[PDB]
């Protein structure tokens, strides 16, 4: 779906600055 | 996931921050 | 530092976009 | 890292695929 | 266009290279 | 509309990325 | 580059918000 | 709520690119 | 706010200038 | 200065994240 | 070109919109 | 300006929540 797409987009972008040197775990 | 958890309802830091590692 | 925090932001947002439904860890 | 391999050489999509899931 | 085949359902990467030079 | 503005601004993003140097055109 | 790739992605954005419905090209 | 987050987002982005050295304050 | 007046209806280049400093 | 105006692009949407309601004073 | 042009001092909108079709 | 602290030198979330209103 177009919107958790765009939404997710977001989402890897907040992640990226919040989570700093700890990096992230992206699972749709 | 964080899709169904933050894309239909609004995620603070601190619920973001649940996905770093 | 900066430039390589710039570049990390655009490499996400690449990795969301290649990875799609299988997704992936960014680990810095 | 994928920073030191891909910030300063440009990655390819399939070099960039290497780190999906 | 490319907004009706693609902001209703997502296009992949692929479908996307339909729209390059 | 709104939502057409936000869709297109990842499209471009994402042609951007894959059309590497051939390019591309965004003519909605 | 990196640097010129960086560059071009935030020049697309640019240009898809002055260009409206005009449309752009980018062909570097 | 999201989807204001995600227009936000946008309209900052514009902001920076239309007011330039000016400068902007978001203020929601 | 800018928000509401903009993010259902697109703000044109001019409207988003009222907002600048 | 290009670099500079890049990073900006940045700034803005981490001020974007990390100040939530309370919003933001970008001045370049 | 436009990198030659504007990835090396900074281009106004105004100037950008000469890319424009 | 924040240019000139977070654009040579990276910040961090406490330094970019300087700019927050
Ligand atoms: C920061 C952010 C982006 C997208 C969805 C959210 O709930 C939160
Ligand atoms: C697509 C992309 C972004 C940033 C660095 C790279 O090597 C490749
Ligand atoms: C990559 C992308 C962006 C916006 C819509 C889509 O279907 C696909
Ligand atoms: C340029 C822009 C982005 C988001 C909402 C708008 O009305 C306009
Ligand atoms: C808006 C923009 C992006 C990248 C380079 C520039 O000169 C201008
Ligand atoms: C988050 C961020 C972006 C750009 C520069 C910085 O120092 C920090
Ligand atoms: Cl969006
Ligand atoms: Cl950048
Ligand atoms: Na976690
Ligand atoms: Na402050
Ligand atoms: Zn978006
Ligand atoms: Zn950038």
């Amino acid at each position: 779906x177009v919107n958790q797409h765009l939404c997710g987009s977001h989402l890897v972008e907040a992640l990226y600055l919040v989570c700093g040197e700890r990096g992230f775990f992206y699972t749709p | 996931g964080i899709v169904e958890q933050c894309c239909t309802s609004i995620c603070s830091l601190y619920q973001l921050e649940n996905y770093c590692n």
